[PDB]
């Protein structure tokens, strides 16, 4: 919030050091009405909800099994219990290797094969083994963490230190309306070039509102003119 | 260097009683206040003019160039 | 509230300690078993320690990809350089007496696999030289000196040593505080 | 060799990184006097100390003026020295305050101050940075070829 | 994974024998650990990752002090964290920052 | 009155700067250099060899400076004041015998004279070295000079003690978005290299050579290091933790994923990567470059069969890795001033002059080899005449780097400028503050405060205060008062002593149970592990304390990472203290009435075992009292004097710890601005400028530092009296009211002395 | 340890024991004899050091007259004056309360256990002759021995 | 200050013998920190109230600090009372050795004395361990000058 | 590499354009300590 900051908000650079997303929500309560929203914009979960992953071999066939807790799921407040963690697993392991048919046994215990210049299969599900509890199964993938805040108030709101301004407006149980950034770029890219400007010089003035800079906003608002 | 005439502050002469200071100490040894205050240096800028005062012309006469 | 003398001796006995490294002492609450030695090799003005031990055949010895693959590979050599260490004696006890027998050049053994090298090499055959250049030199053009592995005579060596500490006994006259300065 | 007075604007300091230039250089008879007519040397600001934090500079002032009244060179050695409450009552001894502010008379207008004032004995450094050879002033002259500049 | 053989104590692989058969086959070594009807698996724990509170506001733990914000014609505020940094020269003092807790204001005294 | 321990424990800080003074640490490392680096020197370069005429040799038998054979008295060296005046460098000859082959059979010696050696002021082979002020007023030289520089063309020049990382020492860095990296800058005596070692991705380990092409797998580097079983591997790095068997099991697979391995395979493959040696003995392109790859990878050169010491030191270097990959704070903070060596002049002096004497050497045998390739006539008798002619680059070589603080040196290969500095002259405390002075190591991102900031472990060792302005703030830093700089110990006679305390050497135990107990660790390298390594570091200590072992070894343990660690290196900085036994000072002030009384100088204190030297390491393992009514029954030492934490110019301020630091720290630089008394000849000295104060006064609130330097003998300043009061409205803003007619008298007065030199010079015509 | 990933049981596969980081240190010290099963700083490396002295007579008792057992010895290098070195030295004395003693000479010294190899260990006698070069088994070591001077 | 210096105490054998309520926002190792310079803040805030309370009237830095010239009663409460805490990056003195600040306190402690509160004040001197805290401070100020 | 090229000459803080074009030395201009002055006017 100072030197730094200004110059990457003067430098319009497309990567700045703790982009913040404020999120206000629509009811006021934290059992099941902010911690859903947080759930619903969370960075990974495949570690958080799995408890172990296996490494199972057999006469034929070979098995990495994962028995996800219903527990974590519950109590961790979170819309997924087993498709869709299936799907997750398959875009993510598509990505990394392949994924053709990923199975599910049924009670939890999701099971991923492997099959096919020699011993090839068995770096890959090592490989497998390594890359499965870093997939993403819940939450957009660009929050880094989401925090729920409060504003010295009755108020919980849910700030997050991600890259994705969108997805946030269009996740359910915020408002769009009053959902803003502190990355101009983003600013710009979802909402236009007014916004941008608006972004800039709220930026700004936020900067040096907190060192004692008292500066006329008219000149801020120059700046954001010229910038825009 | 070499004692200076007078006091910095008062412009009383102190520059004749480096001397009788540095004897007062030797011979009959005294104090350094009692003999500053028996050489009549009773205000305390004349008395650190005296104090406070390095001889240093005779170390610089040391290399006395003209021996 | 006793005495336990010791005796050194062995002044000449040239008493190398084998490190297996590959198997432990005590698996379960008994010891391991003691392995089978055969092919036994060693290297003078080197100081390389080469041993076989033939691998089981009822179970867990894949032949045919052993055939395949490497010709003859019917055993698995060990092979580690016997380090200089000096302090270390090796000491048995005979009659409530700790006898000490001076260890020459400890060995750290490793598994070896002389027949990948030789596969690597039929694969692929299709000056002062100081430093440890010339230590693997020497090691690899210099050698062939054959060992025969005779495992079981204990007790004349043991004799040997008691008749080494019983005939010879001697006492010390260096002050402690000689000693540690000569420390 | 080239003899230098004090001017306006060389610089001195006090051990204690409190340094300034000489703003006015005043007659003996305009400085204030105490009751013997000691006439400061020099006058520092009492406004230097309150940010900087010098308590060191005036427990400096006390134990010098103590030492300087009862003929011993004072310490003011790091985590020890000389004890302000001895130099206290070296000072008290001698007849003069405990905590060194005396009550001095103006020189301009001859009335006694409504404040007592911090009067002793401060080691001051004159630092090599003299005005005479900081002063420059160029009409016209020497220019660089190259650019045709000064 | 991570097994190793009892021979060399070389890394144990998984390699495809005839009939599709998983052994734990070793390389540089003639060992062969089949599989017959016997379920190899390795079972690594992962940690839960438990949900966390609100963030809300530590500022009791803040050092205050008595000074009065420039904007005391809007709200009465006598308080004000702070924390006081030199970013002034040695000859200079130092500077204190401020920012009142009855507005959240923030001003330099310097 | 009775002696008081309190109160009277400081006199060991004046009986200590007796014999060990401020400008020491030049001094010792000159007089370390001129009487034994340069026998070193001539030994490694003793015998240049030609390919023609093999009946025939030049051999280096001793090497002298300032001193021949012809009588007891040394040569007359010019005076130091007479170079000053006459703009010439104050220097020695040196002096070699030489045994060069004759035609017909004859064996003789020589005294042969090869150059000049700028000498140090006051070191052992100055002619002020134990000068009683009357000699030195004889010889116009102030008894107050703090010596230690040297004068080159007439002027004064001071080699500046340097900071650095220390060598071949591990140096485990994080990073944010990179990965961890972790590197050992090797310096052997010929070749210095940086074995860095990276990760790159998946949390694969790497290791990254200046030679290599590529980055090795770790896998394969420690397979060709002898280590081969692939479990031990991970053994060694990882121990019996699930969680380092976790992160390191990825490069165990890829170890494989190539093809399986015996050791010599592996070293095929990295020699395989080996660059270049300039196409020389190119026919060993072969398995066999491998070997040199490896035992020039670091420092630990293997000459023999086997590899585990260098195995092992890779082993440490990735579980290292591996520690701070399963958690940052595991790395080291590079700050750290136990992670820093002080080279010092007679250090940079002798490798200066093992450049020149090759130099010369090559030179010298160009020469011959240009004289004996004539066929006929080729006589022996005096075969010197041309190493009298070529005895002037040495000299040349030698003051030029001094002159100008550049030093090119080919066969190290860096450019280094700043060595030298031409010394302050303008105060006492400028000269004595420039002594003493640290200049930090460069390419140091000066962008962050990194190095820039106090940091704690600097306490006794470095001054808090004395630190610049402006642009080299907290670089440029400064000795503490009370201080010493390690020298370097033979450690062969210490890794003896280490095996009979009960060290167990590394060829002796298996990786399975290396992490099991404590390891040893010598300069940096694990030689052995032991049982009961807190009974091993207190015999180690009990063995220094009774001079058995040099009282600069230093001996601590850590237990995080678990390891007893002993350096013998040079360069260290340390400062005595206070040896506390089971709850109470050793001093007990019986050596104290003995120390004031006359016997017991500061050295006794060391040979009784009262006081012993701790580096910044061994007070890790160290609890010191700062006084004595603060003994509690754990602690291991006892401050000598607190206000040692503050140098030489420091100690110029009245009450500094009533003061805010950084006023403390600008007067550290005001004082050395300060204009007072240089010299007791001063009014000899003829110097391009000079600001000399006509009415010095000794300061009346001194401190103990003034008088332990000798500045109430030479003094800078002027007692003002001195009214703090709102006056005239013209001392606003720092400035001051002077007052006319005491500058009339003569306060503040001073003048300023200027020379101007010309030449008269011939000319070809 | 913690969870283990599940014709000769010396012929099975092998894994590494792999206990926790977080309970590594107390598991440690109990496998640091735990391996072997053979048939504070300052007061806890006392109380191991009478450990270590009771298992020394445990061990010497159980080497007495055993006709394969070794004990290996660490002794200074630099021995004290009586390599050539002949005879009798000195003694292990047994002191009160289980602590070992040794006198190489004149000198008195203390042992200690060394550190725990895990591995099967052997020595041999190398004799190589010109007429016919032999390598001699002896025996095995059943554990190092560490003699350290005391001041 | 021994009020303050008993509840930090109690909170430190807390933290060692057991596990005090961990702050929801930050992590467990650094609720402490938070909790004890608060406390450590709160103390020299009261500390400098007294002292700048009980200042005579005429007193000259709370003159200058009242009229605005020059000063604050910050300044004051250090010269007077009590030099607070010692902040360097926006927390309390960090290790400059191993999970230790200086080698003059024990290891691994976390008591106010150890990580840069300094007890007096600029009148009474400042022990060596403040002494070197307080430097470090001023020397981060000047390289942030710089 | 201390060649100074005719784009050396330009590029730099004491180059052409920083140096010499926007920014340069004045003739009739001086510089000298400071010191305070109440009895002059703020002007
Ligand atoms: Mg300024
Ligand atoms: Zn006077
Ligand atoms: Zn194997
Ligand atoms: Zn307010």
């Amino acid at each position: 919030l100072g030197v730094p900051r200004i110059k990457e908000i003067i430098n319009a650079s497309k990567v700045i050091s703790t982009p913040i997303i404020n999120a206000v929500l629509v009811n006021d309560n934290d059992e099941r009405a902010a911690r859903v929203v947080k759930g619903r914009v969370e960075k990974t979960l495949l570690s958080d909800v799995a408890f172990y992953v296996q490494d199972v071999y057999k006469d034929n066939l070979s098995f990495i099994q994962v028995r996800i807790d219903l527990g974590t799921i519950d109590k961790l407040q979170l819309e997924l219990t087993i498709e869709d963690i299936a799907v997750a697993i398959t875009r993510a392991s598509k990505l990394k290797i392949q994924a053709s048919d990923v199975n599910i046994i049924g009670k939890d215990r999701i099971a991923i094969n492997v099959f096919p210049s020699e011993n090839d299969v068995f770096y890959r599900m090592q490989q497998l083994r390594r890359a499965l509890p870093d997939v993403v199964v819940k939450g957009l993938p660009d929050i880094s963490r989401a925090v729920i805040n409060i504003r010295d108030d009755g108020k919980r709101e849910l700030l997050v230190e991600g890259y994705g301004l969108r997805d946030v407006m269009c996740t359910d149980g915020v408002i769009g309306s009053r959902t803003t950034t502190n990355h101009v770029l983003e600013v710009f890219s979802v909402l236009g070039i007014e916004a941008a400007r608006y972004s800039i010089i709220r930026e700004i003035n936020y900067t040096m509102s907190n060192h004692g800079m008292s500066v006329d906003p008219r000149h801020i608002q120059l700046l954001g003119d010229v910038m825009t | 260097m070499i004692v200076p005439v007078r006091c910095f502050s008062c412009g009383k002469v102190v520059g004749d009683k480096w001397e009788s200071y540095l004897n007062l100490l030797q011979e009959d040894e005294l104090d350094e206040g009692t003999a500053l205050s028996r050489l009549g240096l009773k205000r305390y800028c004349c008395r650190r003019m005296i104090l406070t005062h390095v001889d240093l012309i005779e170390k610089f006469l040391r290399y006395n160039p003209l021996e | 509230i006793e005495e336990f003398p010791l005796k050194i001796s062995g002044e000449e006995e040239s008493l190398h300690v084998f490190q297996y490294a590959n198997r432990p002492r005590l698996v379960g609450r008994k010891p391991a078993e003691h392995p089978f030695i055969s092919a036994a090799r060693y290297k003078p003005k080197s100081h390389l320690w080469e041993i076989d031990i033939p691998l089981d055949e009822q179970a867990f010895y894949n032949k045919d990809k052993a055939e395949s693959e490497w010709n003859g590979v019917n055993v698995q050599t060990l092979k580690g350089v016997g380090v200089e260490n000096n302090g270390q004696y090796a000491a048995f006890v005979k009659d409530m007496q700790v006898y000490l027998v001076p260890i020459e050049r400890v060995a750290q053994l490793k598994p070896f696999f002389k027949y990948i090298d030789d596969a690597n090499v039929t694969r692929k055959q299709e000056n002062r030289l100081t430093g440890s250049l010339l230590a693997h030199k020497v090691a690899d053009e210099e050698a062939n000196i054959e060992l025969t592995w005779a495992e079981g005579t204990f007790e004349q060596f043991k004799d040997t040593i008691v008749k080494e500490a019983e005939d010879k006994t001697l006492v010390a006259l260096e002050k402690q505080e000689d000693y540690i300065d000569n420390l | 060799r080239q003899n230098r007075r004090p001017e306006l604007g060389d610089k001195f300091s006090s051990r204690h990184g409190q340094k300034g230039v000489c703003g006015i250089i005043v007659k003996q008879e305009d400085m204030p006097f105490n009751d013997q007519g000691i006439v400061p040397d020099i006058i520092m600001n009492p406004h230097g100390f309150p940010s900087r934090m010098t308590v060191g500079k005036m427990i400096e002032l006390i134990s010098g003026k103590a030492g300087v009244l009862n003929g011993t060179l004072e310490y003011g050695t790091c985590f020890g020295g000389s004890k302000l409450e001895d130099m206290s009552k070296i000072l008290v001894d001698q007849g003069f305050n405990y905590s060194g502010k005396d009550m001095l008379y103006s020189g301009i207008t001859g009335e006694c101050l409504q404040a007592y004032i911090f009067f002793g004995p401060i080691y001051y450094q004159k630092l090599k940075h003299m005005v005479l050879d900081k002063m420059h002033a160029r009409a016209r002259g020497p220019r660089a070829v190259l650019t045709r500049q000064p | 994974m991570l097994s190793f053989c009892p021979s060399c104590n070389n890394m144990l692989l998984i390699t495809s024998g005839d009939s599709g058969v998983y052994t734990l086959a070793c390389r540089s070594c003639p060992y062969e650990f089949p599989i017959e009807g016997i379920e190899i698996y390795d079972r690594k724990k992962l940690p839960r990752k438990e949900v966390d509170d609100v963030l809300g506001g530590g500022w009791d733990n803040v050092d205050q002090t008595k000074t009065q914000c420039p904007n005391y014609d809007t709200c009465g505020g006598e308080s004000a964290y702070f924390f006081q940094l030199q970013i002034r020269s040695a000859d200079e003092p130092m500077t204190t920052f401020y920012k009142c807790v009855n507005c959240g204001h923030r001003w330099k005294e310097n | 009155d009775e002696i008081n321990t309190a109160q009277d424990k400081w006199h060991l800080l004046p009986a200590f700067l007796k014999v060990k003074g401020l400008v020491k640490q030049h001094l010792d490392s000159f007089n370390y250099f001129v009487d034994t680096d340069l026998k070193k020197i001539i030994k490694a370069n003793q015998l240049i060899l030609s390919d023609v005429d093999p009946e025939f040799y030049l051999k280096y038998v001793d090497i002298r400076v300032g001193k021949k054979s012809s009588s007891s008295t040394k040569d007359y060296l010019t005076p130091p004041h007479e170079c000053r005046l006459r703009d010439m460098t104050y220097s020695a000859p040196i002096y070699v015998d030489i045994e060069y082959t004759r035609g017909r059979n004859i064996i003789m010696h020589k005294d042969v004279e090869i150059g000049r050696m700028p000498i140090m002021l006051r070191s052992n082979k100055c002619i002020l070295y134990d000068a009683d002020e009357s000699k030195m007023a004889k010889l116009n030289e102030c008894p107050l000079d703090p010596g230690g520089y040297f004068i080159v063309n007439g002027t004064e020049k001071v080699i500046l003690v340097q900071e650095q990382l220390s060598k071949n020492r591990i140096i485990v860095e994080a990073d944010e978005k990179k990965g961890i990296v972790q590197a050992s800058v090797t310096s052997s005596t010929h070749e210095r290299k940086s074995k860095t070692y990276v990760i790159t991705k998946n949390g694969k380990i790497y290791l990254k050579h200046n030679s290599i092409a590529e980055e090795i797998p770790i896998a394969i580097v420690l397979k060709a290091c002898g280590i081969l079983s692939d479990l031990e591997i991970m053994q060694l790095v990882c121990g019996n933790d699930s969680s380092y068997q976790d992160i390191f099991a990825v490069n165990l697979e890829e170890s494989s994923k190539l093809d399986i391995y015996t050791q010599q395979q592996a070293l095929e493959y990295i020699g395989a990567k080996v660059k270049t040696m300039r196409r020389q003995k190119l026919t060993i392109l072969q398995e066999g470059i491998e070997a040199i790859a490896t035992t020039v990878i670091a420092h630990l050169t293997v000459e023999a069969l086997d590899f585990r010491e260098k195995a092992l030191y890779i082993a440490m270097m990735t579980r290292r890795v591996v520690m701070a990959m399963y958690n940052p704070k595991m790395i080291d903070d590079r700050d750290y001033v136990g992670n820093k060596r002080l080279e010092l002049a007679g250090q940079l002096i002798s490798l200066l002059f093992e450049d020149l004497f090759k130099k010369f050497n090559n030179d010298f045998k160009l020469s011959i080899d240009k004289v004996l390739k004539k066929p006929n006539r080729a006589m022996e008798y005096d075969a010197l005449l041309s190493i009298n002619v070529h005895s002037n680059n040495i000299t040349s070589g030698l003051n030029r780097a001094i002159s100008t603080g550049n030093w090119s040196l080919k066969r190290f290969k860096m450019e280094r400028a700043g060595v030298t500095h031409v010394l302050s002259r303008l105060s006492y405390i400028s000269a004595l503050g420039m002594m003493t002075r640290i200049s930090s190591q460069f390419e140091k991102s000066r962008k962050v405060s990194g190095p820039r900031a106090l940091q704690p472990s600097q306490f006794g060792m470095l001054c808090t205060a004395d630190t610049p302005e402006g642009e080299a703030c907290g670089l440029v830093k400064n000795l503490a008062l009370m201080t010493h700089i390690t020298t370097d110990d033979e450690e062969e006679p210490i890794k003896k002593l280490c095996y009979v305390l009960g060290v167990e050497d590394i060829t002796l135990i298996d990786s399975a149970s290396l992490h099991l107990n404590y390891g040893v660790y010598l300069n940096g390298t694990l030689i052995g592990s032991i049982r009961f390594p807190t009974k091993f570091v207190t015999q180690f200590r009990h063995l220094r304390r009774t001079g058995k072992v040099s009282e600069f070894i230093s001996i601590y343990s850590n237990s995080h990472q678990m390891a007893v660690h002993i350096a013998t290196d040079g360069g260290r900085i340390c400062r005595p203290l206070i040896i506390v036994s089971d709850g109470q000072s050793r001093v007990k002030d019986i050596h104290l009435r003995k120390l004031l009384d006359g016997e017991l100088d500061f050295d006794d204190f060391l040979k009784l075992g009262l006081v012993e030297y701790l580096d910044v390491n061994e007070e890790n393992d160290s609890y010191i009292a700062l006084y004595e009514k603060d003994i509690v029954p754990s602690m291991t030492h006892l401050e000598i004097e607190p206000f040692t934490i503050l140098g030489a110019v420091a100690g110029l301020i009245p009450y500094p710890h009533h003061n805010q630091s950084p006023r403390n720290t600008y007067q550290c630089a005001m004082g050395k601005q300060a204009i007072g008394a240089i010299a007791y000849n001063q009014f000899k000295r003829i110097d391009t400028l000079l600001y000399l104060m006509t009415y010095p006064q000794q300061p009346m609130v001194k401190t103990k530092t003034i008088e332990l330097i000798d500045y109430d003998k030479l003094p800078a300043g002027q007692n003002a009296t001195v009214a703090v009061m709102s006056y005239s409205g013209y001392d606003i803003e720092d400035a001051l009211v002077l007052n006319k007619s005491s500058i009339d008298r003569g306060f503040g007065r001073c003048e300023t002395r200027r020379k101007t030199t010309t030449v008269l010079k011939r000319y070809a015509n | 340890x913690x969870x283990x990933x599940x014709r000769i049981e010396q012929l099975f596969p092998v894994r590494p024991v792999r206990v926790r980081h977080e309970d590594v240190e107390t598991v440690k010290r109990e496998i640091q004899e735990a391996l072997s099963e053979k048939p504070k700083e300052a007061a806890a490396e006392l109380e191991l050091l009478n450990a270590d002295h009771q298992h020394i007579l445990r061990k010497l008792k159980k080497m007495n007259n055993k006709p394969e057992r070794f004990m290996v010895f660490q002794l200074p290098t630099r021995l004290p004056a009586f390599r050539e070195l002949a005879g009798k030295v000195g003694s292990i004395r047994v002191h009160k309360s289980g602590k070992l003693s040794v006198k190489i000479g004149n000198v008195v010294m203390d042992i200690g256990k060394g550190a725990e190899t895990t591995f099967l260990q052997d020595v041999i006698a190398l004799s190589i002759a010109d007429d016919a070069s032999s390598a001699e088994l002896l025996g095995r070591v059943d554990g190092k021995i560490v003699v350290t001077p005391q001041i | 200050v021994e009020i303050a210096y008993h509840k930090c105490d109690e909170l430190i054998t807390l933290f060692n013998k057991g596990e005090l309520e961990t702050q929801p926002g930050c992590n467990e190792e650094q609720t402490l920190e938070a909790k004890i310079g608060g406390l450590l803040s709160k103390v020299r805030e009261e500390v400098g109230d007294v002292c700048i309370n009980e200042l005579d009237n005429w007193n000259a830095p709370l003159i200058m600090a009242t009229c605005g010239s020059k000063g604050s009663t910050l300044n004051v409460s250090q010269m007077v009372a009590v030099v607070g805490q010692q902040i360097i990056s926006g927390n309390r003195v960090p290790d400059g050795f191993q999970d230790r600040s200086l080698p003059h306190f024990p290891k691994n402690s976390k008591t106010p004395q150890s990580k840069g509160f300094v007890r007096n004040s600029f009148f009474s001197g400042l022990s060596p361990p403040e002494f070197l805290f307080h430097a470090i401070s001023g020397r981060e100020g000047l390289v942030d000058t710089a | 590499k201390p060649i100074r090229g005719f784009c050396q000459r330009l590029k730099g803080k004491q180059g052409r354009f920083r140096g010499n074009l926007s920014g340069k030395r004045v003739d009739f201009s001086g510089r000298t300590v400071i010191s305070p002055d109440p009895n002059l006017s703020i002007d």
